[PDB]
RNA sequence: AGUAGUAACAAGAG
RNA sequence: UAUACCUCUGCUUCUGC
RNA sequence: AAUC
């Protein structure tokens, strides 16, 4: 019902097929404006950018400062930070497992595919391993 | 000790403005940043694993010597001891509705001091600070 | 909120009207597209370096191409036979 | 008690997998007592840290007088194997 | 390159420990081979001092049998291990811990030892490091031209003092033999940037995740960063 | 039956 | 098949920000 | 006569 409703609000936009996944994708952004009071997902980029520009004028030097703050945080943030995410989806076994386990399963599986970013201790290499793990043709993992 | 030694005054019914302001919830032995208190704790309980000394090593040398002499004979687990230090060093500051009293030794009793339509006079025990006065 | 109300109250013109719309959105999650969130990060990180700009851009790129799993499935029964069985998500169209 | 439903299911295998880690982490905490309070840092191996810690613990206890010649030579023999 | 020279001359004990030390400081061994060589020499100088010296049960130094060396190697080990050992000694022996990380520790002397590698003068490098340490660690400076300036109560004996100076110049001679001495003398420093770039697959996902009327992500990035939307 | 209320329980598993 | 008038189980295939 |  959520899937139907979500696509009901975007169906007048641009429908296309993803060559990466092979899935059916819909795109309402920069689409035709609504002629009814039904929920419109057709948000116009320029208006969003202008709304942000005004916010940057009304609150100056905030964006780059907050972008700095978060960036300087990122460097200090360890891999263990991921353990406090309650129940997380473990891609290896396709079950919602505890975040601490779901991480540990993902670190051990990566090691088999020559991805040891977690061993460095920082989050940044582990995130680099995640974007690189898409490129690996055959992803090996454990099953007991 | 701050309840037993204390004394109470008159209840008085009547309107009270209560203002929302960040305040210390419990009175500390010696206030420090999270790292400084942690580094002090480390020196008290786990001296070998403390690592690189900072300035703070020197600054609170009297407190460390006192706490190591005080917490010598106890059988209780380190992880418990480190938790109890952290309470009496690291600051608990959060927003509360207050009126007249801001001091931590009052903030802990706040619930019995003032409501939106009443006032209660209270005098905590022990000793009070000179700056606070 | 209490302080921000007082300001936006007394700011209004004298001999005018100040109205408070008690508001709420609908389909909040279903309408907001991930590609907007992608365009948001780019404008926020404008001054920050190219690696961080690329770092911030990933999470909205993922959500833009996300695939939703469909719960458990659908249990089918016969009241006469007193039998039950979960039709799992892949077998949703293995049945008229 | 832990939810024992896991005993009937095929995920039994995680029960030993836990207790394997728990055995390592509880031994790590015996070497490093601050591991409970403070998050330990180090890109190096977990065994390496424990070995070096136990190496000095032996050597210093001998030289201080807490360990004897009998026990020190046993301790130095074990650490050599590891 | 220096990479081949260190493989032939130095052991795998020194090759790894150097690279692990550069990893903790967040510096690349491959981008700076000369910077690795400093620590490769500095670590080998410490090992040569400790390898022969041992203590007996009575409490007197000898040369090697017993399982208790006279020296304790601090350099080479990881920070958190090294600082544990540095404190473990000073706390047991009953001395104030140094503020900097030491290199060696003598068990009979009960004093820390700091080792330095210098190209020019030994006395110049000695009095420079005296400003930092003061009188915390007993300095043992050595150099490639057989010039050395030791501490006042230097524990380095005359037998080992020769062996230290033997390898020092013997290495320096082997460096200039294949024209490798020119790279160490020349300046070397590279600015450590944060490493994060996208792969093939994820970039293609980013290219499809674009608003309507855009060719690719390059088109979206430029639009947002350049054009003015006002009105 | 009943509980419930957009789909379940009214025991499951070896 | 049989063991099984036994044995195990009571949030542990779903419960997030 | 406030910060953290």
């Amino acid at each position: 019902d959520t899937v139907i409703r979500t696509h009901e609000y975007s169906n007048k936009g641009k429908q296309y097929i993803s060559d990466v996944t092979g899935c059916t994708m819909v795109d309402p952004t920069n689409g035709p404006l609504p002629e009814d009071n039904e929920p419109s997902a057709y948000a116009q980029l320029d208006c969003v950018l202008e709304a942000l520009d005004r916010m940057d004028e009304e609150h100056p030097g905030l964006f780059q400062a907050a972008s700095q703050n978060a960036m300087e945080t990122l460097m200090v943030t360890t891999v263990d930070k991921l353990t406090q995410g309650r129940q997380t989806f473990d891609w290896t076994v396709c079950r919602n497992q505890p975040a601490a386990t779901a991480l540990n399963t993902t670190i051990t599986s990566f090691r088999l595919n020559d991805l040891n970013g977690a061993d460095k201790g920082g989050l940044i290499p582990f995130c680099q391993d995640i974007i690189d793990s898409l490129d690996r043709p055959e992803m090996t993992f454990f099953s007991v | 000790m701050r309840l037993d030694n204390a004394t109470w005054g008159r209840i008085t019914f009547g309107p009270v403005e209560r203002v929302r302001k960040r305040v210390l919830l419990n009175p500390l032995t010696k206030e420090m940043p999270p790292d400084e208190a942690s580094n002090v704790i480390m020196e008290i309980l786990f001296p070998k694993e403390a690592g690189i000394p900072r300035e703070s090593t020197w600054i609170h040398r009297e407190l460390i010597k006192e706490k190591r002499e005080k917490l010598k004979g106890t059988m209780i687990t380190p992880i418990v001891l480190a938790y109890m230090l952290e309470r009496e060093l690291v600051a608990r500051r959060r927003f509360l509705p207050v009126a007249g009293a801001t001091s931590a030794e009052f903030i802990e009793m706040l619930h019995c001091l003032q409501g939106e339509n009443w006032r209660q006079i209270y005098h905590p025990g022990g000793n009070k600070l000179t700056e606070s006065r | 909120l209490s302080n921000a109300v007082a300001k936006m109250l007394s700011n209004c013109p004298p001999g005018g009207i100040s109205m408070t719309v008690t508001g709420d959105n609908t389909k909040w999650n279903e309408c907001l597209n991930p590609r907007i969130f992608l365009a948001m990060t780019e404008r926020i990180t404008r001054d920050s370096p190219i690696w961080f700009r690329d770092f911030c851009s990933i999470a909205p790129v993922l959500f833009s191409n996300k695939i939703a799993r469909l719960g458990k499935g659908f249990m089918i029964t016969s009241k006469t036979k007193r039998l039950k069985a979960q039709i799992p998500c892949p077998d949703l169209f293995s049945i008229p | 008690k832990r939810n024992r439903s896991i005993l009937n299911t095929d995920q039994r295998n995680m029960i030993l997998e836990e207790q394997c880690y728990a055995k390592c982490c509880n031994l790590f905490e015996a070497c490093f007592n601050s591991a409970s309070y403070r998050k330990p840092v180090g890109q190096h191996s977990m065994l390496e840290a424990m070995a070096h810690r136990l190496r000095m613990d032996a050597r210093l206890d001998y030289e201080s007088g807490r360990m004897s010649k009998d026990d020190f030579e046993k301790a130095m023999a074990h650490l050599g194997e590891i | 390159s220096m990479d081949t020279f260190i493989t032939r001359n130095f052991q795998t004990t020194i090759i790894q420990k150097a690279k692990n030390t550069m990893a903790e400081f967040s510096e690349d061994p491959e981008l700076q081979p000369a910077m690795l060589f400093n620590i490769c020499v500095h670590l080998e100088v410490c090992y040569v001092i400790s390898d022969m010296n041992f203590l007996d049960e009575e409490g007197k130094a000898y040369t090697a049998q017993n399982l208790r060396p006279q020296y304790e190697v601090i350099e080479g080990m990881p920070r958190t291990i090294a600082w544990m050992v540095q404190r473990s000694l000073a706390q047991e022996h009953g001395i104030e811990t140094p503020k900097y990380l030491a290199d060696l520790f003598d068990y009979k002397t009960k004093r820390f030892i700091e080792v330095g590698i210098t190209k020019g003068l030994a006395d110049d490098y000695f009095w420079k490091k005296k400003e930092k340490l003061g009188n915390s660690m007993e300095l043992m400076i050595f150099s490639y031209n057989q010039d050395y300036s030791l501490s006042n109560e230097s524990s380095l004996d005359e037998e080992g003092k020769g062996r230290v100076l033997s390898r020092l110049t013997e290495l320096q001679a082997e460096l200039s033999l294949k024209n490798l001495w020119q790279v160490l003398i020349g300046e070397e420093d590279v600015e450590k940037g944060i490493d994060f770039k996208l792969g093939q697959t994820i970039s293609r996902l980013r290219d499809i995740s674009v608003p309507a009327g855009f060719s690719n992500f390059e088109g979206m990035r430029s639009y947002i960063d350049n054009i003015d939307p006002k009105g």
